[PDB]
């Protein structure tokens, strides 16, 4: 693991017109930075053992060696994905926001306008 | 996780040297102080050793 990235963004939070969720934004980027710093913190990597010197310095010395070839040879697998409709469930959420607030918006807007250019007459 | 139990079986066995070594030398030598001492010769060695400072100091 190994996972990619998105800033802050503040005028995002407040909107949410699927309006269960609105609370929930302003906490779920808190969530978020609870990660954000554990992330930072840890590295990826220990070392590993040269088994070889251990051996030498390990009598019973096979052990060394079993557990290094079940060790070395093993890789564990990355904490697996559930979600990914977050991207979706916005992103036809955010056509809910084009498409249907965009459309009525913008075609108001133009009322709007249209009677104070002769109101500027 | 995995080091320290590898870690304990040398250490166990590093440990478990000098106890017997401390306990093999009592014996040993519990045993064979007692034998030496009939070399008078290394008071032989005393004295030649000894005129070898008595002489060899100044």
């Amino acid at each position: 693991r190994k996972l990619a990235l998105k800033t802050i963004d503040w005028v995002a939070f407040g909107e949410i017109i699927p309006r269960n969720q609105k609370a929930v934004a302003n906490s779920l980027k808190s969530w978020n930075e609870t990660l954000t710093s554990r992330l930072a913190t840890l590295p990826e990597k220990p070392p590993a053992i040269d088994w070889a010197y251990y051996k030498a310095n390990v009598a019973k010395a096979g052990l060394v060696d079993d557990f290094e070839k079940k060790f070395n040879a093993l890789k564990v697998p990355i904490p697996e994905d559930k979600y990914t409709a977050q991207v979706d469930a916005e992103e036809k959420e955010d056509v809910k926001s084009c498409a249907e607030f965009l459309t009525q918006s913008k075609t108001r807007i133009q009322e709007y306008e249209k009677e104070l250019e002769k109101m500027r007459n | 996780e995995v080091k320290n139990r590898l870690d304990y079986h040398i250490s166990v066995q590093n440990m478990m040297r000098q106890k017997e070594q401390e306990h093999m030398i009592n014996w040993v030598e519990k045993r064979v102080v007692q034998s030496i001492s009939a070399q008078q010769e290394k008071e032989t060695i005393a004295k030649c050793i000894a005129d070898l400072k008595l002489l060899s100091k100044k």
